[PDB]
């Protein structure tokens, strides 16, 4: 590999390449980062601890102009690929996790295109704060989000922006999350129901401040309750309305308050049930605890 | 089916000396050729793969061109322990593979005349009914050498096997012994055997006859 | 960015990011210390820590990043790698899984006169001591004691971060909520040594009443 | 690492020849790597036989291909050739080689390969022939300012033969031709050395003929 | 001056740590190897793992690094950082946490000869199939394999170290003064092994490792005293029902169903402790 | 030893880890992967995520790691770091919360013809859709997709070691027995992009649940109950005791069904079968 | 990290760190004295008595030592006999009656 190592050796030796130094000929401008995320599989939704954990890939796209070659004078190469610790990187972090990891799992490669163009599909898992409403519950649904943002660089110094598709040669912004529909396994207990991708610029804020700009990716999910549904409504609900046929055995029976005290002993050991299952939260109080 | 034609089938030559060999190929084989060497009793060793990239490890002398229907592996500098046969391998696309006829090299020395010897069989092999006779060209270079037999100044043919020994190690000459069988009865019906060697250092032909 | 390279260059030529700046034997180094409350993740009774998620905000002057900005193309700030500056060793002293540090190191702000900001982010769990008492329906007093770890208060002297209030900055947007805690009081104190090897605080207490609807539903 | 041949060095004609080839420290189930059998003689030079692939592709030379089987075993990590209908044109140095392929990337047209073979065996001789074993007949070479002499050794099979002179006190001008396949399919050689004239009449000349299959020994004693 | 810093110089100044001490490639280093268990964690029936505390006592000979005490003023021994060194890179093969390595990277002592000790400690998470059949009355036999993660058997081989009389010492050893019984296992035995295996021709070359084989017995204390007598007294209970009247006050049924209720409060009980 | 540290300096003075380890930018790098399972760790039926420990054999030539062993002393094979080198980079694309690529950086065997041979360790987390339709009598199939995450067909292929993973080191698995394993190779080319093929290997297990633990714990005393449940008709209505036996075996089962929600899966995919016999129990007393 | 330091191991650790992996700045006096006051979670074991529960007492140690330094070439000595508890938090569990290094 003659080619290429001439070429690594031109672009990063030969012309001094510095990583520490964003891709602008002068400060005042500053970096466009495309951003796009792939759900490949939504792991769970821990209600006690209010946790999402996702599986997703992150898609950054930047130009890089010190990165430029001709083609055609090092043997027709297009692409290459690199760490992403001899880049500069757009670093994006989850601003919204809960765990302390706030960067990407695995840094793979980056792909560097004869035209500038930097590619780079980092995939992660993301431990993220998604506060539960309990009140539906288990009828619930819930209103998650994952917030990217920079803390290295500010508005400033890059631009947060929606990745760019084309269709007959016409461009529109990726507003969503991208699931591919054959490779996607849907979570056991929560069906997704929307998806929407947003940049949040806050007028508020000063440019240089690293709360300025985001883009938060969001998640309604349903819950399936079909399992509460089978396993404690129906059982807790029959042996609640158990209680009426008290009414109904004559007193001679002598046999009335202690059916009456076992529906009660129960829907107490119901409660135990459910104490387990559910933060204890107080903005609401959950339909089966109603 | 592609054949491989390599040229000289035998090249002398000496240290020091550029030493130059040719491959063909029947068809246009674009740069699918390479070249190797092998050692007396010993597997072939690739030198040249792609008709013109040297192998890692092998000396920086080899090189290797062509872009066609013909080939060259050239040596710039010959080195003693270079003597060795050089095969040109053609391949394709799929695992198929021609090999050329091989070139030998061998240390170049100075013209020798043969020197001549007849050896009639012996007493015990004619008790068996049989007689082998035997004549010997021992210290004589180059390896262009022919061997004849006459029967009472009659020509000789087909009946005759020749077995060569290899350079040897000082004086880099050869030996060659040159054997014609016969039944006893052809051999008691005719007198006078000779057998005539022609060889370039020799000014005439030279024979060694007798008789019984 | 040939220009910013340059300062870079002329910056970091013969600096040492281990050596506490001061120019002259016997300087204190005065660093600004405030916290911004992103998220109060938990207050776990069982194992008695509070779990909090934060942002430092961390100012102190450096006087060898000083630079023109006149004669380096009107570049009056930069943001340069944590590691690649001296750091004051402030650490959360009372953290209860022993980690001691903040979450990720992110960059520094570095303006032309030396001034240093830096706000890294910090997932915390600290020692809080439960008043059982009244439990649940109990107010806690969790507090977070941040100092330095190695310098003494002759050499790095702490200060609450201001420009001027004495509290825990919460956002009032972006503040995630607990559902089961209120934020009653969130002030912040600078806590002087006792009576060199003596050292300065900075403590950010909470004062958190629980919500105890679960409890008055389920019991 | 290595490669090594095994199998039988004498196949009689009409029989299989059937070969074997181990792989030292390696596996055979690599996807760029085939796994060949070349053999050489001194007629028809070095001479490709067949190649396999790890998941059974074979690939043969068109004029054997019909005798040809080429096999693997992918647990003991070997690979096998049977030669049916054998005959002496079948005799030589049987090589087990490794074919390296490389492969490339055309636009729009996808893989394409090339091949060197860059690991070979040691090269195992296997003759056909229907000859059994027999001891040499030794005949004298009896001499006519340097005179000639030898030995020689008529009538043999299979190979070698070891010949020394004076039980190896004479060494000197000694050469010993290689041995020539007869028509009646067994080995003849000589066994000469050249010594000066004049000690034709006083010097003994012996020359020691051993051949281990048939366990011969003959000293014969080469004078005038 | 220190004559560490000059005997240091002279080991290590031109030193390979990537290559093995051997002369030739064929070559084999010998590795001495014992295994000194500190304390035995836990077991974990859910998981199926045995967590241990260990540290093992690994020497050979190193002749790039020898020297005479002679030569250097008296040093018997050096401590260099074991990174400095080649290591035969032992590894517990039978970890389930994906832990291979040890727990504190700790120096290596070179002794004059060329004799290299190292001893560091580890603590060790392997795999351990429970055998059910007679929890709590049971016993397990938990696998404790070590092997070089890079070298085959032709490269580098294992022998058991020997104590001062020359035994060899092919167990786990323990030390009795520091040593505390694990509350509800007993270590009864734990031989040692050396097996070599893949030494065919076909197989490719030799390899081999070290199995101890840890005979631990359970204290069955707590399921006695806490489940297995409370439930053997409810479950005689149903008996007494046979001695109530059959009348509307006997309460017999009352008897026999409340301990099959009691029955199923310690199914749920032991649900929380039995393998799965 | 010093033939190995001459050697070892000689390769690696101008090797670039960076750079494909081909000698042409056009040539292709073959690369042999197998799959060896050591143990089936766990199967979470929750959260749909199946635990393994597996070996990632991976086969392929340095062309600028070659050399003449009678160069350097008879040295045919050495250890060397495979952070030194460059490597393929093999993802689990559908990991569910574990290592996405190789974590543990271990030895590459290198011999003298460049053919380099790396058998790191790994434990793989892999999303697999879990049918609880016959729990706990269920049968799963739960595959392993492996490709290079940043190189695409035409410049780094991937072929399958075997038809079959490598269970010859398989530990002996107390809640599971696979009864078939196979690895498939498949080759996807997108319109878009119609010169860069992406190839990937899924390696996929077909698992049965031995189902002894739940009979025994869970199934049998449901039986009891619902066998027991029918008896009360028997009962005289005079001896007063017939809803205490009745609600005592509903008191029973309502314990159970903390037995049942800590074992049962807790997923609503759909209903197992152990829970329909659950329900029919209940709503049958 | 960069200078030379006692090789302290916690010799009856149980699943924890055996050594020091909080690498602290040191002090460093002109006389070439270094104070290096690293923290540390221990994790030790301990036999522990159960017979008096919930009234038991527990006597629980915590051996340290240089791992790889014996006496010849490291000597350890104790600041004082006892255990610093100066900064010690209450515990609303256990009541420290008892503490003594040796
Ligand atoms: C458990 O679940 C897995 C899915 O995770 C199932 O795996 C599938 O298994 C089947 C076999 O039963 C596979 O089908 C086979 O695919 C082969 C490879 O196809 C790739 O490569 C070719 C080029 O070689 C491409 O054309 C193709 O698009 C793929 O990229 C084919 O070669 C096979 O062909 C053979 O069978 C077909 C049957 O229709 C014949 O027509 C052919 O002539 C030939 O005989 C075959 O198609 C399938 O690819 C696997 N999918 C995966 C791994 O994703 C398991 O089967 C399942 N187990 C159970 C028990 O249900
Ligand atoms: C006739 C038979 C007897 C009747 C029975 C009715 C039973 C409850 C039905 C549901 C009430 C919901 C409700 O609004 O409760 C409120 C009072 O909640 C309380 O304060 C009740 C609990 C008191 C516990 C004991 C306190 C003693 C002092 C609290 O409501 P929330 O928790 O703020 O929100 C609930 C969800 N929502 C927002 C959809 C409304
Ligand atoms: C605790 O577990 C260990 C490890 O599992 C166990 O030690 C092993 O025991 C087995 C036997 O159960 C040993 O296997 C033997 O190996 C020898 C060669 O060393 C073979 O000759 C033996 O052959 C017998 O078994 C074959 C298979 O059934 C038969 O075909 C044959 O005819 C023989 O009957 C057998 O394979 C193994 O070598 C040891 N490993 C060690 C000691 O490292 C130990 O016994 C267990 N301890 C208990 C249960 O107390
Ligand atoms: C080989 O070299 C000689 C000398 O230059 C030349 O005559 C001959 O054509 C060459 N052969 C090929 C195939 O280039
Ligand atoms: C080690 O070197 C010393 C001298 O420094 C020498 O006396 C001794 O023989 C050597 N030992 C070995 C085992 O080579």
């Amino acid at each position: 590999l003659n080619e290429e190592e001439r070429l690594i050796r031109h672009l990063f030796q030969e012309k001094g390449y510095n990583k520490e130094l964003r891709p602008v000929a002068h400060k005042e401008e500053s970096v466009d980062v495309a951003l796009a995320l792939t759900l490949s599989n939504l792991i769970s939704l821990k209600e006690v601890e209010e946790t999402l954990t996702t599986n997703v890939w992150i898609e950054h796209g930047w130009t890089d102009n010190r990165l430029k070659w001709n083609a055609e004078e090092f043997g027709n190469i297009s692409v290459l690929r690199l760490p992403p610790d001899m880049v500069w990187l757009p670093e994006i972090v989850l601003e919204n996790n809960n765990d302390g990891s706030f960067q990407i799992s695995y840094s793979c490669n980056v792909l560097v295109y004869h035209y500038g163009f930097v590619y780079w599909l980092p995939p992660a898992i993301f431990r993220s704060s998604c506060p539960i409403s309990v009140t539906y519950f288990p009828f619930d649904w819930q209103n998650c989000s994952l917030k990217f943002s920079s803390l290295k660089y500010t508005a400033k110094e890059i631009t947060l922006s929606l990745k760019q598709d084309a269709k007959e040669n016409r461009t529109y912004p990726v507003e969503w999350i991208i699931i591919d529909p054959e490779g996607f396994t849907e979570n056991g207990e929560w069906e997704i129901v929307h998806r929407p991708a947003r940049v949040n610029v806050d007028p508020r804020a000063p440019l240089d401040s690293p709360s300025r700009q985001d883009i938060t990716f969001y998640l309604i999910i349903r819950r399936k309750p079909l399992f509460y549904i089978i396993n404690i409504l129906v059982p807790c609900v029959l042996i609640s309305f158990m209680v009426n046929l008290v009414f109904y055995l004559p007193a001679d029976s002598g046999e009335k308050t202690s059916v009456a005290i076992s529906v009660l002993l129960a829907q107490s050991v119901f409660l135990l049930l459910i104490s387990k299952r559910l933060p204890a939260t107080s903005m609401a109080i959950p339909l089966i605890g109603k | 089916d592609i054949q491989m034609t390599q040229s000289p089938s035998l090249l002398p030559a000496s240290v020091g000396e550029r030493v130059t060999i040719t491959c063909q190929a029947s068809q246009d084989i674009n740069n699918y050729l390479n070249w190797y060497q092998q050692k007396p009793g010993k597997a072939p060793k690739l030198l040249i793969y792609d008709a013109s990239k040297l192998e890692t490890g092998v000396p920086s002398r080899f090189s290797g061109s062509g872009s066609g229907t013909d080939f060259n592996l050239t040596i710039s500098s010959l080195q003693p322990e270079d003597f060795a046969t050089y095969y040109c391998h053609q391949y394709g696309n799929l695992p198929v593979h021609t090999f050329g006829q091989g070139t030998k090299v061998e240390i170049k020395r100075t013209v020798a005349a043969p020197s001549v010897f007849i050896f009639p069989p012996s007493d015990e092999q004619l008790k068996s009914g049989t007689a082998s006779v035997v004549c010997l060209l021992n210290n004589f270079y180059p390896r262009e050498a022919k061997v004849q037999w006459k029967v009472d100044n009659a020509l000789q043919s087909g009946n005759s096997q020749e077995s060569v020994t290899e350079q040897d190690s000082k004086d880099s000459t050869y030996s060659l012994s040159s054997t014609l069988t016969l039944s006893k009865a052809d051999y008691e019906k005719h007198k006078v055997y000779a057998c005539e060697v022609t060889h370039q250092g020799l000014s005439s032909p030279v024979t060694k006859s007798f008789n019984r | 960015s040939e220009a910013e390279g340059r300062l870079r260059e002329k910056l970091f030529s013969g600096y040492d990011s281990s050596v506490r700046p001061a120019r002259e034997v016997g300087d204190r180094v005065r660093v600004s210390v405030g916290l911004i409350l992103a998220q109060l993740i938990s207050l776990n009774e069982k194992d008695e820590e509070m779990s909090t998620k934060v942002y430092l905000d961390l100012e102190w002057t450096d006087y060898r990043l000083s630079w023109d900005p006149a004669e380096h193309d009107g570049i009056d700030s930069l943001r340069i790698t944590a590691e690649s500056v001296w750091l004051p060793d402030v650490v959360l002293l009372n953290n209860n899984d022993g980690n001691f540090d903040v979450a990720l190191d992110i960059s520094v702000v570095v303006s032309s006169d030396g001034s240093v900001r830096w706000q890294p982010p910090g997932i915390y769990r600290s020692s809080c001591s439960i008043q059982v008492t009244y439990f649940p329906f109990d107010w806690q007093n969790c507090t977070m004691v941040f100092s330095s770890y190695s310098y003494d208060s002759s050499e790095v002297s702490l200060q609450t971060g201001l420009g001027g209030h004495q509290e825990i900055h919460i956002h009032e947007g972006t503040f995630i909520e607990n559902g089961q805690w209120e934020i009653i009081h969130k002030p912040s104190r600078l806590i002087q040594p006792p009576g060199e090897g003596q050292r300065q605080e900075v403590i950010f207490y909470l004062i958190i009443r629980r919500k105890p609807l679960f409890y008055l539903v389920n019991v | 690492v290595q490669l090594q041949e095994s199998g039988p060095g004498l196949v009689k004609p009409s029989e299989t020849l059937s070969l074997t080839c181990t792989l030292s420290d390696g596996s055979i189930s690599v996807s760029t790597y085939y796994w060949g059998w070349v053999r050489q003689s001194p007629e028809k030079g070095l001479e490709w036989i067949a190649s396999i692939y790890y998941t059974g592709d074979s690939y043969y030379n068109p004029s054997l291909k019909s005798r040809v089987t080429i096999s693997l075993d992918k647990s003991k990590n070997q690979f096998s050739l049977r030669l049916r209908s054998v005959t002496a044109a079948d005799t030589a140095v049987y090589f087990c080689a490794r074919d390296h392929r490389r492969s490339f990337w055309g636009s729009g047209s996808g893989y394409n390969y090339r091949y060197y073979f860059d690991m070979w065996g040691q090269g195992t001789l296997v003759t056909v022939s229907s000859a059994s074993t027999k001891g040499p007949s030794v005949f004298p070479l009896a001499p006519s300012g340097t005179a000639a002499l030898g030995c020689l050794v008529k009538d043999y099979f299979p190979e070698p033969v070891t010949v020394s002179w004076n039980s190896g006190a004479l060494t000197s001008g000694v050469h010993t031709f290689p041995a020539v396949l007869q028509s009646s399919g067994l080995y003849s050689l000589s066994s000469v050395v050249t010594v000066p004239s004049s000690s034709l009449g006083t010097q003994t000349y012996i020359c020691n003929v051993n051949h281990k299959p048939s366990n011969t020994k003959v000293d014969k004693k080469v004078e005038p | 001056k220190n004559e560490e810093l000059r005997l240091y110089h002279h080991l290590f100044n031109n030193y390979d740590p990537g290559s093995r001490p051997v002369r030739e490639p064929e070559d084999t280093v010998t590795i001495s190897l014992k295994v000194t268990l500190t304390n035995l964690i836990s077991l974990n029936e859910k998981e199926e793992t045995l967590t241990t505390s260990v540290w093992i006592g690994i020497d050979w000979q190193d002749y790039r690094l020898n020297y005479s005490k002679d030569d250097f003023g008296g040093i018997e021994t050096l401590r260099v950082p074991s990174e400095l060194v080649w290591l035969p890179e032992i590894v517990l093969e039978n970890n389930i946490d994906g832990q291979f390595g040890v727990a504190y990277d700790a120096n290596v002592l070179v002794y004059e000869g060329g004799s290299v000790t190292w001893l560091p400690p580890a603590i060790y998470r392997s795999v351990c199939a429970v055998e059910v059949t007679y929890f709590p009355f049971d016993w397990q036999n938990c696998s404790l394999i070590f092997r070089s993660q890079t070298y085959n058997a032709e490269e580098v081989e294992f022998t058991f170290a020997v104590d001062n009389d020359g035994k060899t010492i092919n167990k786990i050893d323990i030390d009795t003064e520091a040593y505390t019984e694990n509350g509800e296992w007993a270590i009864d035995f734990c031989p040692g092994v050396i097996r070599r295996h893949h030494g065919g021709a076909t197989d490719g070359p030799g390899e081999t490792d070290v199995i101890y084989s840890l005979i631990i017995r359970r204290k069955p204390l707590f399921y006695v005293i806490n489940i297995i007598v409370p439930c053997v007294l409810i479950s005689g209970l149903v008996l007494l029902a046979y001695f109530l009247p059959a009348q509307a006050g006997g309460q017999k049924c009352t008897v026999s169903i409340n301990v099959l209720l009691a029955q199923t409060v310690f199914l749920f009980l032991i649900a929380q402790k039995i393998p799965e | 030893s010093e033939h190995e540290t001459r050697l070892v300096a000689k390769l690696f003075k101008d090797y670039s880890s960076v750079v494909r380890p081909v000698e042409d930018h056009r040539q292709v790098v073959e690369v042999t992967v197998g799959l060896q399972l050591i143990q089936l760790i766990n199967v979470d039926e929750v959260n749909q995520i199946v635990t393994t420990n597996v070996r990632l054999k991976q086969q392929w030539v340095d062309y600028n790691l070659k050399w003449n062993p009678d160069d350097y002393g008879g040295v045919k094979k050495i250890h060397i770091p495979s952070e030194k080198i460059w490597r393929p980079d093999l993802v689990l694309y559908n990991n569910a919360d574990g290592d996405f690529a190789i974590v543990k950086f271990t030895k590459v065997l290198l011999q003298y013809t460049g053919h380099i041979t790396w058998t790191p360790p790994a434990i793989f987390k892999s999303y697999c859709e879990i049918i609880v339709t016959h729990f706990p009598f269920d049968e799963q199939n739960c595959s392993m997709k492996l490709g290079t995450w940043t190189y695409d067909g035409s410049v780094v292929a991937i072929n399958p070691e075997s038809d079959q993973p490598d269970l010859s080191n398989f530990m002996e698995s107390g809640e599971w027995v696979i009864k078939e394993s196979r690895g498939w190779k498949h080759s996807v080319t997108y319109s878009c992009c119609p010169d860069t093929p992406y190839l990937d290997i899924t390696y996929h297990f077909v698992m049965q649940r031995l189902p002894l633990y739940f009979i025994v714990n869970v199934i049998i005393p449901c039986l009891l109950f619902s066998f027991l449940t029918g008896l009360v008709f028997y009962l005289p209505t005079d001896s007063g005791e017939k809803m205490t036996l009745s609600i005592s075996v509903l008191l029973s089962l309502t314990v159970f069904l903390l037995v049942i929600v800590e074992l049962i899966p807790s997923t609503s995919s759909a209903v197992p079968l152990i829970g329909k016999y659950m329900l029919f129990t209940m709503v049958f007393v």
